[PDB]
RNA sequence: UAUUUAAUUUUUAUAAUUAAUAAGAAAGAAGAAUAUAAUUUA
RNA sequence: AAUAUUUGUUUAAUGAAAAGUAUUUUAUUAUUAUAUUGUAUAGUAUUAUUAUAGUGUAUAGUUUUUUAAAAAUAUAAAAAAUAAAGUAUGAAUUAAUAUCAAAAUUUUAAUAAAAAUUAAAAAAUUA
């Protein structure tokens, strides 16, 4: 009898006619109260014993409270904030004057250094940024202050970006001020679709192509002038080739290919163009199409060394069923290993996705296998749906 | 005893000895002396 | 579907139908640099 | 009981492996349930000791359909929870399996296991595909939507028809969950469920229906595609 | 310390995957049967890095491939 | 058999921290105001709460 | 009241009931004579892997 | 088992396995003498479908009653009228 | 071709209210205790959330006075003695 | 199959978005520390027979968890086949050796 | 259970082959040639293409 | 004769030979089933052939056994098949007398 | 549960110079499971 | 205490007044009746072994029970059925102790895991 302390949370065993107290279920503990009863406060609105009183003061001063404006002040809010071209040349000269003082790197002899962090470089690209309206990658600004070659394009970039800004206006601005209520891509512009393009060949160095091949789609949202699409569309189709993704490889891969009547005689993007169009061909596996593609590629542009470079690679590498089943590249390992079906979990025995809520297998809409809910279903007193005898 | 020669089995070439073959064979010389 | 795309890829002398898509609209543009330079 | 039906499960090597069940009877029933399915539906995903067994008992009843005979088919119909799969197998395996004896139905261990407890799964088809009938061109790789839709299809294949008395069973099944009741058995489950408390099962204000009649016609819409 | 990653294994000699050189798998395939899959002709129960191909070892009976030295892919 | 796993001590006897007189910390007017996680090497970028709603 | 409730609940469902089974019946009739039609075209005797030469003997139907 | 329908008194006999247990005391089935489908009633028990090994096939036994009605009919009265035609191990 | 059990009721001039309510149990039509599962009860608007009441989520399962009077409770005019 | 290394599972990928998001290289990112210290707890009622109880202990954790990044690294090849997937894959058609294809370096003249 | 055991008893345990066995053990793995996923030799994925090749 | 593997060796067409008279009872007429490893199956596709008979299956030209072993799918067929080859002959002789 | 015995630590090419009365890459099924180390097989 | 327990793969619990707790948002006549009032899950500390009892009735199958060897325990026929490596959950008796206390001999105020002497007890896991 007692062999434990007369607290409701105490270790050992107790007695109903000696220690004798009312039924709980779970109820909080010592210090914390913890992911069960929080389970529990969360979905049925109390800690499931029914003693505790329910206190949500300071989730409401949290959340109701705050947003609680009255419409005569937020009627008059949208006409105080902050202007826009202001905004651009503030942020643009702070991230510049940031990324200036960002200090060299070491270069040592027999281990690699570690780049200094950029802490305090996040903060204006940030405002930078969304001022602008395209997300940039933390990762490849790292990469491109590293190499002394790319931290120059950049920084001259960025200056000109930040010069043309403030003697002229933001042309996407202008063109977003008359879409709503068709001339090539302005000077700013063309410095901005350069600096992205540079940090997108910088977040290849550092191998990220998921992300260098987001970048350049905002970099091409800029380029209304057919030689600078044709240049972003190629960088996004090889950028897009080494991500694994060969729907969109294949895509602007082509796109680079049909510019091609009006674009300058200058240009390689077309070529390029043709190179991913081909390869995105040749990674689904079916190498006809890809030699025809890079036969047309030279029919049009006679020698070309990245075509010839993949005419000879076709030519050395010389089942509809079993076509792009192959992994060939690194960044499906890569994003193999995230995003996959471990023993255990994340696989269809466990959790199941129905419409964006978590069930368990048992009963799971698209299965009607073995120890599903849909099996016992019966038939629901109206008709016999099958022939089976027994279970059904 | 977890020794090898002891664990270690020949079952699998069996089939290079024909049991069947020499056991009527023997059968054989049941009856060729009257047993 | 799979001897119909036989039949269709084999009645394009063995292109696809993206590289037939391609050439089409290629010629379409082609020709639009026709009307370009006719017109200016 | 060397006979190709009757089972005898041990763990000698003259048997086939007793997977836990509570009595022989139950084993039994547990067998049934299993081979009736994947006649039904050719492949069987199967946790633990069931599928070597599953798999037996599979070339089992190929065994006996090819065998063709009247006291073949009543011995099958004896065993089995569904009278018309017994109908479905003498028609469709005696052709699909006519260029081979043994080893009918490919047992497949899978790589990820039960979350309710350690045991293994594995996935046990029927054997060469191409020769089936109502089975030709599916693709189990993943399940179809709504698990009352007939399955997916391989692209390439899509136009391909099946066997006029087998869709008319499965249409049949199937009507029974575009009905309300069910939607209010679907509800209720959940509310059960919950009851017992199963863990992220949503309340029934949530659960909105798996059958509606917009998904509905697109769904009639693409499965006369497929046709 | 080096990570304390463990270098590829799969090529030597391992107890369990040794079972499955000489089990018979035809119910495990459909399309694509090779005569014995899990054995490898002149190495050592299956694994690649004890391939004895070429030396000296006495089989009479038995046949026996030559040597080609294997790629550095096939190892690791 | 590969990794090192030792049992940890802290687990065997964990005494809870000594409670205040008052509610007055002894030392206050002592020492200076930095947080005490800082100076004991105790930091992090996230603090993801399982006890959150979100 | 109550009595005659009680048993006039259980005789209309055993007539309903009956609805349900003869309509099954009729259905999976036709269901049968789909399939026996559709055998026919097809060339499937559903005797098995055997030709017709084997039940003609009639020692092992 | 021994079936006979309720308004005709119809009688006929098969096996019933594991699998149609639920179907064991009434059955639905359609009737020869009163063409439509009826309800048929189990009077009595013939026999097993399954067996276990080692043991005999023929003693979970079939009933006075069957035994009686597979005298009555194919029994030596019943089968002699026939014979003029076949003598069923006959063709 | 179906069942239909609607026009199962029409044709055994049943009233289609009640065939439906043979099927389901007496618990969900006429007035008589049994189980019930608190999840079906219903629960009162959160912030998130939208309020559910048990009418909307199970109409079919709500009781029916129509035949609980004509079925299981007396008529009192037919007692009537005055 | 461990449930815990499921729940490092979540804090691995979750530190792991937050270290690509902090500037660090995924690559060559290595767990620095590891540490496990106890957390908050709930009870729940055990109703033993003949009017006995006891209070099951429903416990917690915080797990600490530190990402590094480590330039020396160099990470043991996983891309290798056990010889059955190798001759499998031949006898199907597919090639045993993967595919390379060169790509030209992404380069911006307008 | 007569006594109560001290820390080098609870540590006692760690040193059997079970223990490390069971809890403290690396397993050897590479990538799916197909899946790109990481794999144990002998298990494979429901796939039309993992079912016929096992790889 | 039954469990033998590979070819059909002389000391076992003596087993054969040998067990002709320990039944009593056979003419060269005899319906196939009486042989070794002559199964249903076996037995089924020799009768669509129109073979009931030990003569009919000592009569086969043993490019129509092949194809019954292989095309056809009657395993042990050439054990059958050597099995009547043997015991045709010495029937004929029991037969006159 | 402490001691004490008996067994085990998952093929050890092999065992006994003495005590008392022995250990090579590793865990799913030891079986691809209905006793063949594939019964021919699409 | 890496312990016991738990473990949800297939339903004739038909019926249910006597429970004295559980936000029905409007649960609901169409009445033939008049006003008024009131209809669904908590007995035994539990969503317990599973209630008590009065109705009235018989084909609504009226639809939550893990698992890949063997001893010994429990049932039934030493055979048969069931249960033990396991993922997850996680109590209770007990606890003076040092990394432990093995074998023998004698003594000491009563077993003496106390002394002294001689001695030769590895770790893990299971019975
Ligand atoms: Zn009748
Ligand atoms: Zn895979």
């Amino acid at each position: 009898y007692q062999r434990g302390g007369w607290s409701p949370g105490s270790k050992h065993q107790k007695h109903m006619t000696l220690n004798p107290t009312l039924y709980l279920y779970r109820f909080p503990g010592p210090h914390g109260p913890g992911p069960y009863t929080m389970k529990y406060w969360w979905t049925l609105g109390c800690f499931p014993t029914g003693m505790e009183v329910p206190f949500r003061l300071h989730e409401f001063l949290s959340t109701y409270q705050q947003e609680h404006v009255p419409v005569e002040v937020e009627e008059w809010l949208r006409c105080y904030i902050k202007d826009p071209l202001s905004e651009l040349v503030n942020a643009s000269n702070d991230f510049f004057k940031a990324v200036e003082v960002y200090p060299e790197v070491e270069s040592a002899r027999g281990y690699k250094t570690l780049q200094p962090s950029i802490a305090p470089l996040l903060v204006p690209m940030k405002k930078f940024e969304e001022q602008l309206g395209v997300k940039i990658s933390p990762v490849g600004l790292r990469s491109v202050l590293s190499n002394p070659v790319l931290k120059d394009r950049f920084l001259d970039d960025l200056f000109d970006y930040k010069s043309y800004v403030e003697k002229g206006g933001s042309t996407p601005h202008r063109r977003l001020a008359r879409s709503r209520f068709a001339e090539t891509t302005a000077d700013d512009e063309r410095s901005l679709i350069l600096l992205l393009t540079t940090i997108s060949e910088g977040c290849i160095n550092a191998g990220n192509y998921s992300d260098a091949a987001s970048v350049l789609a905002d970099a091409l949202m800029f380029c209304h002038d057919p030689d600078s699409q044709a240049t972003t569309h190629a960088n996004i189709s090889f950028a897009s080739l080494l991500n694994a993704d060969f729907k969109g490889a294949e895509y602007n891969g082509r796109e680079a290919a049909l510019l091609q009547p009006q674009v300058k005689p200058t240009s390689t993007a077309c070529a390029r163009g043709y190179v991913g169009w081909a390869a995105a061909a040749a990674y689904q596996d079916d190498f006809e199409k890809a030699e025809a593609i890079v036969k047309d590629g030279l029919t049009l542009y006679v020698g070309n060394e990245h075509l010839e470079k993949l005419a000879n690679k076709l030519q050395a590498l010389r089942p509809r069923s079993l076509r792009e089943s192959r992994s060939h590249l690194p960044s499906q390992q890569s994003r193999g290993l995230l995003s996959g079906s471990g023993k255990g979990f994340s696989n269809e025995f466990d959790w199941v996705e129905f419409k964006n809520k978590l069930y368990p297998s048992k009963m799971d809409p698209r299965n009607n296998e073995m120890g599903s809910v849909f099996r016992r279903v019966g038939d629901l007193g109206s008709f016999i749906s099958t022939s089976r005898s027994m279970e059904r | 005893t977890n020794r090898h020669f002891f664990v270690a089995r020949a079952n699998a070439f069996f089939s290079r000895l024909p049991i069947a073959r020499v056991q009527r064979s023997l059968a054989m010389e049941a009856v060729r002396e009257g047993r | 579907r799979g001897d119909a795309d036989r039949n269709f890829r084999e009645a394009f002398h063995g292109m696809s139908l993206d590289q037939v898509l391609f050439r089409e609209r290629l010629r379409q543009r082609r020709m639009q640099k026709q009307m370009e330079e006719k017109a200016k | 009981t060397t006979e190709p039906l009757m089972a005898d499960y041990g763990w000698t090597r003259g048997k086939l492996p007793k997977f836990r069940a509570r009595s022989p009877f139950h084993r039994q029933q547990i067998a049934r349930r299993m081979v009736t399915e994947m006649i039904r539906k050719d492949y069987c995903i199967v946790g633990g000791a069931r599928a070597p067994a599953l798999r037996i008992l599979a070339d089992h009843v190929v065994e006996l359909a090819k065998a063709g005979d009247t006291d073949s088919r009543q011995q099958l119909a004896y065993f089995l929870h569904d009278p018309l799969m017994v109908d479905k197998a003498f028609d469709e395996y005696p052709r699909r399996f006519k260029d081979m004896n043994a080893k009918y139905a490919m047992m497949t261990r899978l790589k990820s296991r039960r979350r309710t407890d350690a045991v293994a799964m594995y996935f046990v088809e029927y054997k060469n595909r191409d020769m089936s009938d109502n089975h030709k061109g599916e693709d189990y790789s993943a399940g179809p939507e709504r698990f009352f839709l007939p399955p997916r299809i391989v692209e390439t294949e899509k136009g391909i028809q099946r066997p006029p008395h087998m869709q008319m069973a499965f249409d049949r099944w199937a009507s029974k969950f575009k009905t309300e009741e069910f939607h209010h058995w679907w509800r209720l489950r959940h509310a059960k469920l919950r009851y017992w408390g199963v863990r992220n099962v949503p309340h029934p204000s949530d659960v909105d229906p798996l059958w509606t009649e917009k998904e509905e016609e697109e769904w009639h819409n693409e499965m006369l595609a497929n046709t | 310390t080096p990570v304390r990653d463990r270098k590829c294994t799969l090529q030597y000699y391992n107890p369990i995957r040794a079972r499955f050189v000489y089990r018979r798998d035809k119910p495990l395939f459909d399309k694509y049967h090779v005569t014995a899959r899990n054995l490898a002709p002149g190495f050592s129960r299956g694994a690649l890095k004890h391939d004895w191909r070429a030396l000296g070892v006495y089989t009479p009976d038995h046949p026996q491939v030559p040597y080609h030295p294997l790629q550095t892919w096939m190892l690791g | 058999m590969y990794a090192r796993f030792r049992t940890r001590s802290k687990f065997y006897f964990r005494p809870a921290r000594p409670a205040l007189a008052y509610n007055v910390d002894p030392n206050v007017m002592r020492r200076p105001k930095v947080k005490r996680g800082l100076l004991k090497g105790t930091y992090s970028d996230e603090t993801v709460d399982l006890r959150d709603r979100e | 009241k109550r009595i005659d409730t009680a048993k006039r609940m259980r005789r209309d469902r055993r007539r309903i009931e009956e609805l349900k089974t003869l309509e099954f019946w009729g259905w999976y009739m036709k269901l049968q004579r789909v399939r026996g039609r559709w055998c026919r075209e097809q060339g499937v005797s559903s005797r098995g892997v055997y030709g017709p030469a084997v039940d003609a003997a009639e020692l092992w139907g | 088992a021994l079936f006979s329908c309720f308004r005709c008194g119809y009688m006929y006999e098969f096996a019933v396995s594991n699998s149609y247990c639920r179907k064991l005391t009434l059955r639905n089935d359609h009737c020869p003498r009163c063409d439509q489908l009826t309800l048929f009633r189990f009077m009595s028990v013939s026999g097993m479908v399954g067996n276990m090994p080692f043991k005999p096939i023929g003693v979970p036994g079939p009933s006075y009653a069957t035994l009686w009605w597979r005298k009555t009919r194919e029994g030596k009265e019943a089968s002699a009228p026939l014979d003029a035609v076949c003598k069923s191990d006959r063709w | 071709g179906r069942f239909n059990m609607d026009e199962a009721a029409a044709a055994l001039q049943l009233n289609p209210a009640y065939a439906a309510a043979l099927y389901r149990p007496l618990n969900y039509t006429f007035h008589i205790r049994g189980q019930l599962y608190p999840a079906q009860k219903g629960r009162p608007s959160r912030p998130g959330s939208l309020a559910a009441s048990q009418g909307r989520m199970f109409p079919l399962y709500q009781r029916n006075d129509r035949l609980d009077k004509e079925l299981f409770r007396l008529n009192s005019r037919g007692l009537t003695t005055e | 199959l461990r449930k815990g290394h499921q729940i490092v599972f979540r804090a691995l990928e979750m530190a792991q978005q937050g270290a690509e998001a902090k500037g660090l290289d995924k690559e060559h990112l290595r767990v620095a520390h590891i540490s496990c210290y106890p957390g908050p707890t709930d009870k729940q009622i055990d109703i033993r027979s003949k009017g006995y109880y006891a209070w099951k202990t429903k416990k917690s954790s915080h797990l600490v968890l530190t990402l590094a990044e480590d330039p020396e690294m160099v990470l043991p090849d996983r891309t290798c086949l056990p010889y059955s997937s190798l001759m499998s894959m031949k006898r199907a058609g597919l090639s045993a050796q993967p595919t390379v294809i060169d790509v030209p370096a992404i380069t911006a003249d307008g | 259970p007569k006594r109560k055991k001290n820390p080098m008893q609870l540590r006692r345990k760690v040193y059997g082959l079970h223990f490390k066995e069971k809890y403290l053990k690396m397993e050897e793995w590479y990538y799916c040639p197909l899946c790109a996923e990481p794999k144990k030799p002998g298990e494979w994925c429901r796939r039309e293409d993992c079912r016929q090749i096992k790889p | 004769g039954i469990a033998t593997g590979g070819r059909v060796t002389n000391e076992d067409r003596r087993w054969w030979l040998v067990h002709l008279e320990c039944a009593p009872d056979i003419t060269p007429g005899t319906f196939i089933a009486w042989l070794d490893c002559c199964g249903t199956h076996t037995c089924k596709k020799l009768i669509e052939r129109n073979i009931w008979t030990i003569e009919q299956v000592a009569a086969l030209d043993s490019d129509q056994v092949d194809e019954l072993k292989y095309r056809e799918g009657c395993l042990k067929m050439d054990v059958v098949w050597e099995h009547a080859r043997t015991i045709i002959t010495p029937l004929r002789q029991r037969e006159v007398t």
